[PDB]
RNA sequence: AAUCCGGUUAAUAUUCCGGAACCAGAAGGUGGAAUCAACACGGCAACGUAAAUGAAGUUGGAGACGUCGGCGGGAGCCCUGGGAAGAGUUCUCUUUUCUUUUUAACAAACCACACCCUGAAAUCGGUUUAUCCGGAGCUAGGGUAUGGUGUUUGGAA
């Protein structure tokens, strides 16, 4: 698995056709994990900020399959 | 009113700062309290941070990799941007660590 | 000084006879003693195998063909002198 | 907790190397590991080369060229001191043979 | 034996450097006049020093003893493979 | 004083090991940036290939092209050599200011390249342009 | 050459299931890099960098190696001080007795005997449990390399 530290990188990989699905994981420390299943790697972005979390979630392309915890 | 401080046609000089090497780049903090001075020749002490309020100079880096070409201060945060020969490294000064490294893909910055 | 006569052959205990342990004592002292390197002057030549004397000195690392228990033998020294004499008269 | 071999090879050999791990299920288990890699030796002095990792022979094929070499003459084949001795000895003996050629041509 | 005596007088009167790197600096700067090389010196090192000396027109002497003997002749308690004489002072080893 | 501006030498340490260089200017005293006896040199990074009576002028010129380099080198890493190479085009063009100024570094490198072109074509210092086989 | 964890059957699992990787081979594609100064730059150097054409021929390395002895590092285990969940004991005593407190391959970043640089050492110093080392350059100072069964995060709660 790969960790992505850049939000726009996460969007770019999500835009790429190899992206298959996305998971949003809400942890007990109010930190969210945006995980993106690609052909080769599970790309994970750890967003500790709430406001950046849902603007990213609405930033995700509508065609992509986003799934709850 | 590291680097040593010392206190003419209107030469109103205030505080001369002497450094081991020839400083190449100068940067100012937003609050005017920190001065960043960089020299490419040196290594251990290539860049020096000067606190005017304390009237002191120090080297915020224990070990430096690559010759430092330039330096500047982040405009929303105290982070220091160090432009080395090939990389650009982001340093958080309050916690004294390395945030990000930019791979410029450049032979000389 | 812990042993009076046996020395290095004290590791053999009381066995094999006094004379045989005596002959081994001469040879084992020769076999294990450190020798001055003819190439780097350091006292760094030690025996790897019978007839092979290697120097552990940094930068020299020379390996020598020599005697079984000593770096140089009397027969080799004597004949080297004669061979030098023969080449000079030729 | 006791462990077992993960393979049908008993007899701890130089190829049956194992390691103890704690699994996320709270289990003590063996992981079978390979023999350690080797830094390439120098061709003249025989010492390990500086700047190259310690991989297995087939494992070297996955590195890029710069990771398997040093940017110098004979880089990845000879050490720095070995190369320097090659350079000096080559130049000096060429100078010697030039002098001998000058002496013998007359 | 006379060369040993001249060396001993040189180290009490004149100026010198003892060792490979100090020798190379003196040859490079041209201040070296005469060069002692031990008999057991590496053949590559001797030829390199001889090339240095003929570039800087310095005399070369190949000391008959090894570096241990050269160090003893120097009066110091370490073996010396090569030295450079810049001035002999009262001694006349240069000629 | 065997290392003078205009003396041919060999480099034994670094990337350009075994290459023949000409001492452009010696800083035997040393410098603050280089606290040792360094000397700036210009050398041949890629030696020109051998040429023959045959082959057209295109191929001969293609094989006669030379790639130079300029570098500050320690004395202990340089091996001095009896041959000497001199030309007024390469006197005083290099300095510390040239190394700090990268455009001047590239300009000096190109000037050294061109100067080596006329020198090779004119057939001078054939030994200097012959690679050393070690 | 290259696979791990959890789960699953009445009986099979590194093989199935879920999740997460990896190897080799093949083709062209996309993005970047070199090139009209043809085949990249930086570092005094050890050498570094995401790239950075190399045929025939030759050469080198790895593969690839005994046995014994102590020394040092890591991992698991053992041990242990608190916290939290249940459980045993409780005539009396015991802020306690016990159990559960877990984190894989893989991915990224990080991390000092050899080597380099300056400097020249006897009132000789450095140094191991074990006396080796130094004018063939010690000590000291600053660097380079090696780099997980280490740390931090992803996997992953």
């Amino acid at each position: 698995p790969r960790q992505i530290s850049d939000i726009k990188q996460f969007l770019e990989i999500a835009r790429r056709k190899d992206a298959t699905s996305a998971r949003i994981k809400k942890n007990t420390n109010k930190d969210v994990k945006f995980k993106l299943r690609c052909s080769k790697y599970l790309y994970t972005l750890v967003v500790a900020d709430a406001k950046k979390a849902e603007k990213l979630r609405q930033s995700l392309p509508p065609d992509l399959t986003v799934t709850e915890v | 009113t590291s680097a040593i401080w010392r206190r003419l046609h209107g030469g109103i000089v205030h505080a001369t700062v002497s450094t081991p090497s020839s400083i190449k780049s100068l940067s100012w903090h937003r609050r005017g309290d920190y001065l960043a001075t960089s020299s490419p020749t040196s290594s251990s002490q290539a860049v020096l941070i000067h606190q005017l309020s304390r009237g002191a100079s120090q080297s915020p880096f224990s070990k430096s990799k690559g010759s430092v070409q330039a330096v500047t201060f982040h405009p929303t945060m105290p982070y220091l941007l160090v432009a080395t020969q090939r990389y650009v490294r982001i340093y958080n000064l309050v916690k004294q660590e390395l945030v990000k490294t930019l791979l410029t893909g450049v032979k000389w910055v | 000084k812990r042993t009076k006569k046996v020395g290095v052959t004290g590791k053999y205990g009381v066995r094999y006879g006094a004379s045989l342990r005596r002959d081994v004592r001469k040879i084992e002292v020769q076999q294990h003693s450190r020798y001055q390197c003819p190439f780097c002057g350091r006292n760094t030549v030690k025996r790897t195998a019978a007839g092979i004397w290697c120097c552990n000195g940094k930068g020299c690392k020379k390996v020598l063909a020599g005697g079984a228990w000593t770096v140089t033998t009397a027969a080799a020294t004597s004949a080297r002198s004669t061979i030098r004499r023969l080449r000079e008269m030729v | 907790q006791r462990v077992t071999y993960r393979r049908r090879l008993a007899y701890n050999t130089r190829s049956n190397r194992t390691r103890i791990i704690k699994t996320p299920g709270n289990n003590i288990r063996y992981l079978h590991i390979k023999k350690l890699g080797t830094i390439p030796r120098c061709g003249d002095t025989g010492v390990p080369l500086q700047g190259i990792p310690a991989l297995r022979p087939r494992e070297f094929a996955r590195l890029s060229h710069n990771k398997k070499t040093v940017q110098r003459a004979y880089g990845g084949c000879l050490s720095a001191n070995a190369v320097k001795d090659r350079i000096v000895r080559a130049f000096l003996i060429e100078e010697q043979k030039i002098v001998k050629q000058k002496l013998k041509q007359l | 034996d006379t060369i040993n005596s001249k060396l001993a007088l040189t180290m009490k009167s004149g100026k010198y450097v003892l060792g490979y790197k100090s020798t190379l600096k003196t040859l490079r700067s041209g201040k070296a006049k005469l060069i002692l090389i031990a008999a057991n010196a590496p053949p590559l090192r001797k030829s390199e020093l001889e090339y240095y000396a003929m570039l800087s027109r310095c005399s070369v002497h190949h000391y008959s003893g090894n570096n241990i003997d050269l160090g003893t002749a120097c009066g110091k308690l370490f073996r010396v493979g090569v030295l450079a004489v810049i001035d002999a002072g009262d001694s006349d080893i240069l000629a | 004083k065997i290392l003078k501006p205009g003396k041919v030498a060999l480099i034994t340490r670094g990337r350009f090991a075994g290459k023949k260089v000409v001492i452009l200017q010696a800083i035997d005293q040393g410098s603050k940036s280089h606290p040792f006896g360094h000397a700036v040199v210009a050398g041949v990074e890629r030696y020109p290939l051998k040429v023959t009576k045959s082959m057209g002028a295109k191929r001969i010129a293609r094989r006669s092209r030379v790639k130079p380099f300029i570098k500050v080198v320690n004395y202990n890493h340089l091996m001095p050599t009896r041959y000497a190479l001199e030309l007024d085009n390469l006197k005083g063009l290099i300095t510390a200011d040239t190394f700090k100024e990268p455009t001047q570094r590239s300009a000096a490198r190109k000037t050294v390249k061109k100067t080596f072109e006329e020198k090779y074509q004119s057939g001078k210092s054939a030994w200097f342009f012959t690679p050393l086989r070690f």
